C-alpha cells in the first residue's frame, strides 16, 4: 500500500490523479521514475508518478 | 507548496 506525498494532477487520460490522503496500490516500480498504480475505489489503473507517492 | 515538477518520461 502506498500514500500520495503530493496531489498528482495527470493531464491525460492515461494516468489517474490522486490528491495527497490518498492511497494507491503499487504495481510494478523498481526502476522507470513512473510506476503504475490501481486505486481501490473504482479499480481503474493510471501511472503514478515515483514522485508523488511513498512507501507507507 | 508546488509539488516536484514532474519528470521526464
Amino acid at each position: 500500500t502506498f500514500v500520495a506525498l503530493y496531489d498528482y494532477e495527470s493531464r491525460t487520460e492515461t494516468d489517474l490523479s490522486f490528491k495527497k490522503g490518498e492511497r494507491l496500490q503499487i504495481v510494478n516500480n523498481t526502476e522507470g521514475d513512473w510506476w503504475l498504480a490501481h486505486s481501490l475505489t473504482t479499480g481503474q489503473t493510471g501511472y503514478i508518478p515515483s514522485n508523488y507517492v511513498a512507501p507507507s | 507548496a508546488f509539488a516536484p515538477p514532474l519528470p521526464r518520461r
